[PDB]
């Protein structure tokens, strides 16, 4: 019982546990040893939503215990207990039970494959599409910080275009103030040569104006394959979520039956 | 030494003898045609040369001009200026006339003829200011917002007050501005380095000039290692003095008068000796010894000094109660409801994703109640919940530093982020945030799998096509504002009273008190736990109930504020006083208390009050990356630590320098612009002279830029050769020539540069075509240090990691250094710059092992020689110099042994490793940092990075077969042993020094456990004795036997 106890796995240091219990939820559990004996003797984890809560577990006179409430004969005996209450009678702000056992020892599924070599095969199989999972992930996570940039060179473009044709209207306003202020004399030869350069100052904001436009509707191809990006990586994400998620139970029902814990990265 | 490229003189013995240039285009053509728009209203095109000064192009205008119609309705060509729109969209005046038409940055070839208002010319030279950070002043001005307003404002009694200290004792105060002396930490002179002094002295080479002069002079001298600048310059005057026709007392007349005339100066850099310090304490003079070199100085007149010094002169900018009474959140009868009201700009697959939903949560730090979501309610399809949230925390029982983090979800268990926001439930005035807000959100990055992100910055993401989040915040008829400390003063008496006057006792039983228990000193062991040993509840509860025991241990306090319950004002309001006269703590522990765990606003202000105190311009330059990078932590624009470090930067023109880069590198990240755009703007319009020399840098920074822009793309497929000759074809250019010719280094200000050598200018053979730049050096005495001076700037790698790493290992040289263990680490320079833009030191002398061995190996190629780098070296060192060289080699290598396997950097082979000619061995190109690459499998790894393969060995044990067993090879597993101990012993620091980093959108450092490698490491859940024999088992297996 106490070895297999399920929610028990001795001997894992502080990190192995927040990296067990990475990203599951609300009440939570799990024990483990303890790291100095000039410190305690096990460590009930919880959790909390991110936040992991660490509990003592002392062992005394044969009796174990979280305090005083010494009176619990086991380890095995202590937790099933608080699997069914809450800890808040313990210390106040602890509303929460051990109700999610999770230390389920991932042989739910796996495909059962008593094989260790088959089960290793598949480790192998998951991890390569995790990885080429991780770089279509990267891959798109750079094309959207790119795009994210060149729609916003496009934006102060389209207002650096404005402000290029307020400057050249202005231009032919100006102009219209001190031209027709000579139309007056008699001399149509200079008039003439007054009409071309009015004439050239036009068609050129057309041709301004021909350039914004043309980069407006480059800025929606832009902010549509943005979208799609986006669309993209977020449909990933879950995906690269739940391979990695059982890519962690493979290396588990492995190093459950024999460690090898070298052997490993070939399947890596 | 960056003085010398770190090179050791053997024998030397003292006891003996796309939008670039113009929008879409990187580079303008080398003819261009330009609109002239005339104040008359004609155009006139004009045919420029692409780097015509505006000077010329205005007098060739105002000569075309007079073929048009309409002349004589012009002024005069004086009367006027150029306008035009820039890059970044805005009409910029043309003042500066010798600036060339390819360095305006124009968008649009076309120049406008104005007649100059804003009258104001001074002011509007106020463009430096915006061309240093990057982006206009104008902008600035335009922002609405009234935090940011109010920063630019308040901030300047920081600037008039800097500048007040430099006007003190003028002109010493600033020339010491200037040119602050280059110092250790400590006066007292490792044992090793005193024992290169024949009881305690070095001869030194004073030299001088008088006219013209092309001759200048010796005067070797031997003085004590600790005797001051001054006491030296006495001895050279003395000596250069003495004469036949000179008294004794005559003699010691003139060297009163002049004695103080003079100032010493570092000859071949920029480098004084200004003030009372050891010889020793000047880092060139502590250089100069563990080099084998003999330090040369020059005597400087004070005055020749002062003349360089410009006047700083600064001006105040032109940008020169509440609801009667209001009312106080510790009043509000109420629990906390946010209302959520929609997202706009979900993107999903209604096919791949079933159902969306809002996550929420309250947190300082980490989390103050049960976590809560709303239903799963129009998921996808049009995102509408219309929900009032409902939180289990008193709104009274809200901390100062409170978060709201929000995050958009899909959904057996589908659960994953797909955007995060998170906003501060008080504003900048202690305001409790009321009303309608809209949050646009950012996009759940690389590492984070977790379903919220309260690590992420506070505010809305400042791209408009995002996700963005309305919500409802309650209105309690008033807006209610934060308690006065005067009132939390009182309620923590009252709390206090209160306790003292109970009997029934509880888990936080805050009862003995009157005694201690005694071997309830589990508190001095509490104490010594890295940051990152969590702590457990029942500890918390103990540190809570012995808090006023804790101020006998003060630098208990981090544990001690991670036991309050922040959702509890009674506690917390306690916490207040405490803090309040808390014994001021080392900084390097007070740094902690700057990171993203601990947000209140009294805690930090305590930190700053610390660093204050302790912190000196020596530590605080070694820890500046830190410092700024923590600037994102901090809640509000206005807030004591960039009052602090502003304070500094504007006080030491060296700590300004790398402030201002570190600021600047970061300006294109959108979660940090803002605030470092108004912190440098600051920064540059009260530095004084320096921006200008700054402007230089920019503008050399930018021309490298756009260079190697068009060689990445447009420039391959091309061989190297036609590579080069662009290459040197743009340098030649006089726009380039003049960008690129006279200023300082951005590595290294003391370095001027200015002349370029294109001849030993090259793009090196990376993909990345980074340029390999020489520069010669002008200082009057180059020879005397360095002749040329070579740099790399490298576009397209994110240097950070880089440049953390190497502040790493330059921290860890002292730890063991100044413990008087010798192992001799080469953390070259390394400065980011930019978005994946940097500058490299380059280091003479040095080989890639692979190439060691390319050059020294026989004709008919088949297997490596293992004896060669041997050979190699034996063939640099002959003599006596050999056993030092080996002695080099074997304590570099130890060091980058140890500090390679501790960082857990990117595997070491054969062209990561280098060596120099002296033997000296040291790693480049570091890859990632905590073994990243385990973001696949990796558990419990630990790997070496740096295996000792034969060569190395063989090295070791001067020559001998099976290495494995020698003297030497003990003597190097001792340096190992004592050395990874060593950094075990500061592993706080180094933890702290990671956690601060946890800002920076660096991959390798996302979450503490991205961390966590180190303390794996560094065996910290273990006894001392059984860390040496992991680390032993460690180094035995990666190398098969030797380590017992």
């Amino acid at each position: 019982s106490l070895q297999d106890a399920e929610w028990y796995w001795g001997d894992i240091s502080r990190e192995e546990v927040n990296e067990k219990l990475r990203d599951t939820a609300d009440g939570t559990f799990l024990v483990r040893d303890a790291s100095t004996k000039m410190h305690g003797d096990y460590t009930l984890t919880l959790r909390k939503g991110g936040n992991n809560k660490l509990i003592k577990i002392f062992h005394r006179d044969g009796k174990y215990g979280f305090s005083d409430p010494l009176t619990f004969s086991s380890v095995v005996e202590l937790i099933n207990h608080y699997r069914n209450e809450s800890l808040a009678q313990y210390n106040p702000k602890l509303d929460v039970k051990l109700l999610y056992p999770v230390s389920k020892y991932q042989q739910d599924q796996v495909v059962k494959e008593d094989n260790i070599e088959a089960v290793g095969k598949k480790l192998h199989e998951y991890n390569t599409q995790f990885q080429e999972k991780s770089r279509e992930y990267d891959r798109l996570y750079e094309e959207y910080t790119r795009t994210s940039q060149e729609i916003q060179m496009k934006r102060t473009a389209i207002e650096a275009f404005n402000e290029t044709i307020k400057i050249f209207e202005e231009q032919c306003q100006t102009q219209e103030r001190y031209s027709k202020e000579y139309i007056e004399k008699f001399n149509e030869k200079e008039i003439q040569r007054i009409m071309h350069n009015y004439d050239k100052l036009k068609s050129r904001i057309s041709e301004i104006i021909d350039s914004r436009r043309r980069l407006e509707e480059d800025l929606k191809k832009q902010a549509a394959e943005y979208r799609e990006i986006d669309k993209r990586m977020n449909s990933i994400k879950p995906d690269l979520i739940q391979l990695r998620k059982t890519r962690d139970q493979y290396l588990m029902w492995l190093t459950q039956k024999g460690v090898r814990q070298k052997k490993l990265n070939e399947w890596l | 030494m960056s003085y010398y490229h770190h090179h050791h003189h053997h024998d030397y013995d003292i006891p003996t003898t796309s939008s670039g240039e113009l929008w879409g285009i990187h580079l303008m053509p080398p003819r261009i045609l330009v609109e002239c728009l005339l104040p008359n209203g004609m155009i006139v095109t004009l045919e420029c040369l692409r780097e015509a000064t505006l000077i010329t192009i205005k007098h060739e205008l105002f000569k075309e001009a007079r073929k048009y119609p309409l002349h004589q309705l012009l002024q005069d060509e004086s009367s006027y200026i150029f306008v035009s729109v820039t890059q970044e969209a805005e009409r910029e005046e043309f003042f500066d006339e010798t600036r060339r038409l390819c360095d305006l940055r124009l968008f649009q070839p076309f120049l406008k003829v104005i007649e100059p208002v804003g009258n104001r010319e001074e002011k509007i030279l106020n463009r430096e200011i915006g061309f240093a950070i990057g982006m206009p002043v104008c902008e600035f001005d335009m922002v609405k917002d009234p935090e940011v307003q109010d920063f630019r404002r308040n901030i300047l009694n920081v600037c008039k007050e800097a500048v007040d200290l430099r006007d003190l004792n003028s002109p010493h105060s600033r020339a010491m501005y200037v040119y602050p002396p280059n110092v250790e930490s400590s006066p007292e002179l490792p044992k090793h380095i005193y024992n290169k002094l024949d009881k305690g002295q070095i001869i030194v080479v004073i030299w001088v000039i008088v006219s013209p002069n092309n001759d200048k002079q010796k005067y070797t001298l031997k003085i004590n290692h600790d005797c001051v600048p001054e006491q030296v310059i006495a001895e050279a005057i003395r000596k250069k003095t003495r004469s036949m026709l000179l008294s004794s007392e005559q003699l010691k007349l003139c060297v009163l008068e002049y004695q103080g005339k003079y100032i010493l100066k570092v000859c071949g850099c920029d480098e004084y000796f200004l003030e009372k310090y050891p010889l020793s304490q000047y880092k060139y003079i502590r250089s100069c010894i563990m080099l084998g070199r003999m330090p040369n100085l020059m005597l400087m007149a004070k005055e020749s000094l002062y003349s360089q010094l410009p006047m700083d002169c600064f001006t105040m900018p032109s940008y020169s109660n509440g609801e009667t009474s209001t009312k106080s959140l510790w009043v509000i009868n109420s629990a906390l409801r946010i209302k959520i009201l929609c997202a706009t700009y979900v993107n999903v697959n209604i096919r791949d994703i079933d159902k969306i939903y809002v996550r929420t949560g309250i947190y300082h730090g980490g989390e103050p109640l049960c976590d809560n979501v709303n239903t799963q309610r129009v998921p996808c399809s049009n995102p509408r919940w219309n929900e009032w949230l409902n939180y289990d925390i008193y709104i009274p029982d809200l901390p100062r530093a409170a978060r709201l983090c929000l995050s958009i979800c899909s959904v057996k268990e589908e659960h994953c982020p797909l955007a995060w926001g998170n906003i501060n439930l008080f504003d900048y005035t202690d305001t409790l945030v009321s009303g309608k807000m809209a949050l646009n959100l950012w996009p759940v990055p690389h590492g984070l799998e977790d379903l919220l992100n309260p690590i992420g910055v506070t505010g809305s993401n400042p791209n408009k096509e995002t996700p963005c989040l309305e919500l409802e915040f309650d209105w309690f008829s008033s807006v209610v504002k934060f308690p006065d400390m005067s009132v939390i003063e009182e309620h923590a008496n009252w709390s206090v009273s209160r306790e003292a006057g109970f009997s029934y006792s509880h888990a936080g039983l805050s009862r003995d008190n009157e005694l201690r228990e005694n071997d309830k000193e589990q508190l001095k062991a509490i104490s010594t736990r890295d940051p990152l040993s969590e702590i457990t509840e029942q500890e918390k509860d103990f540190l809570w109930s012995h808090r006023h025991y804790c101020v006998t241990i003060p630098e208990i306090l981090p544990k001690l504020l991670l036991s309050v319950k922040w959702n509890s004002r009674d506690e917390v309001a306690q916490m207040y006083c405490l803090v309040k006269d808390w014994p001021p703590i080392k900084p390097e522990q007070a740094m902690e208390l700057l990171d993203c765990n601990y947000p209140d606003p009294m805690v930090r202000g305590f930190a700053v009050r610390c660093l204050e105190k302790y912190l000196t311009d020596d530590k605080l330059s070694q820890y500046l990356i830190q410092l700024v990078q923590v600037l994102k932590y901090e809640q509000y624009l206005d807030n004591l630590l960039v009052r602090f470090l502003l304070k500094k930067a504007l006080t030491n023109q060296r700590i300004g320098h790398f402030f201002f880069w570190h600021l600047k590198s970061e300006m294109h990240n959108k979660t940090v612009s803002q605030r470092f755009g108004l912190l440098l703007e600051s920064y540059c319009r009260a530095c004084g002279m320096y921006l200008k020399h700054l402007n230089r840098q920019v503008e050399a920074m930018e021309k490298l830029i756009n260079l190697t822009d068009i060689l990445k793309q447009e420039k391959k497929d091309e061989t190297q050769k036609v590579q080069m000759k662009f290459l040197v074809e743009q340098m030649r250019r006089p726009d380039f020539m003049d960008a690129l010719q006279g200023f300082l280094s951005p590595l290294n200000p003391a370095h001027q540069l200015g002349n370029l050598r294109l001849e030993e200018c090259r793009i090196m053979s990376s993909a990345k075509r980074p340029l390999w730049l020489n520069w010669e050096n002008p200082d009057i005495m180059s020879e005397l240090l360095f002749q040329n001076n070579e740099i790399i700037f490298k576009n397209g790698d994110d240097l950070r990691q880089d440049m953390l790493t190497l502040q790493i290992i330059r921290i860890m040289e002292n730890i063991w250094q100044n413990q008087g263990l010798d192992l001799r680490m080469l953390p070259y320079g390394c400065l980011s710059i930019g978005d994946c833009v940097g500058l490299i030191e380059v280091v003479r002398n040095s080989h890639t092992i692979m190439q060691i061995q390319c050059k020294g190996g026989l004709k008919g190629a088949l297997q490596f020689n293992s004896h060669t780098l041997h050979q190699w070296l034996k063939d640099k060192n002959k003599g006596e110099i050999y056993d030092a060289a080996i002695d080099l080699f074997t304590r570099s290598c130890a060091g980058y042994c140890v500090a390679t396997f501790i960082l857990g950097i990117g595997d070491r082979h054969n062209s990561n490793i280098m060596v120099k000619d002296d033997g000296q061995l040291f790693h480049i190109d570091f890859g990632h940092f905590l073994d990243h690459k385990k973001k696949k499998f990796g558990y419990k790894r630990e790997r070496v990075p740096f295996v000792l393969t034969q060569d190395f060995l063989i090295v070791i044990s001067k020559g001998a077969q099976e290495c494995t067993k020698t003297r030497e090879f003990e003597r190097f597993q001792e340096m190992c042993y004592k050395a990874y101990l060593a950094i075990r012993q500061h592993a706080n620091l180094f933890i702290n020094l990671f956690s601060m980093m946890l800002g920076s959108g660096m991959p390798e450092l996302q979450s503490f456990d991205d961390i966590a490698y180190i303390r794996k490491t560094l065996a910290l859940d273990k006894t001392e004795q059984e860390a040496l024999e992991y680390f032993m088992k460690q180094m035995n297996d990666a190398h098969h036997g030797g380590w017992t």
